[PDB]
């Protein structure tokens, strides 16, 4: 699909270490809200998608 | 959650 | 609402760096692609939702 | 310009 990655994705993924390489907390804490966002927005297009499909289900028949 | 990126033990699972 | 960051919150971020840190380069093409998740999906979730009320529009009307 | 990438803020010089 579209989507790249999830967020169990994001919380598994391996960065290397380098000498002056991004602070691990800081990278950390914010990929904490990444994966909020991926988690909420996986099930915001869930829910919306499902609506819509029971929507559609509803119009087109009797 | 469980997927908190910066829990002190991620090291255990990722 | 529900959203933490857009693209544009993911684009802007910075990190300090630490003496034995997160690979740059890793770190930035990673957020490279949740860049592009966050657009995704921002643009999913817009659609979607405007299908919905559209569809409501469309059911609730003779 | 249109597709926003992270190295395009690397440092000019
Ligand atoms: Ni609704």
């Amino acid at each position: 699909g579209a989507i790249i990655f999830s967020a169990k994705d994001i919380f598994e993924q391996e960065f290397g270490r380098e000498v002056r390489g991004y602070n691990k907390v800081e990278v950390d804490e914010f990929l904490d809200d990444v994966i909020k966002d991926y988690e909420t927005y996986a099930a915001l297009v869930k829910s919306l998608r499902q609506e819509i499909a029971d929507l559609k289900e509803e119009l087109t028949r009797k | 959650t469980i997927l908190r990126r910066s829990r002190s033990d991620r090291k255990k699972l990722a």
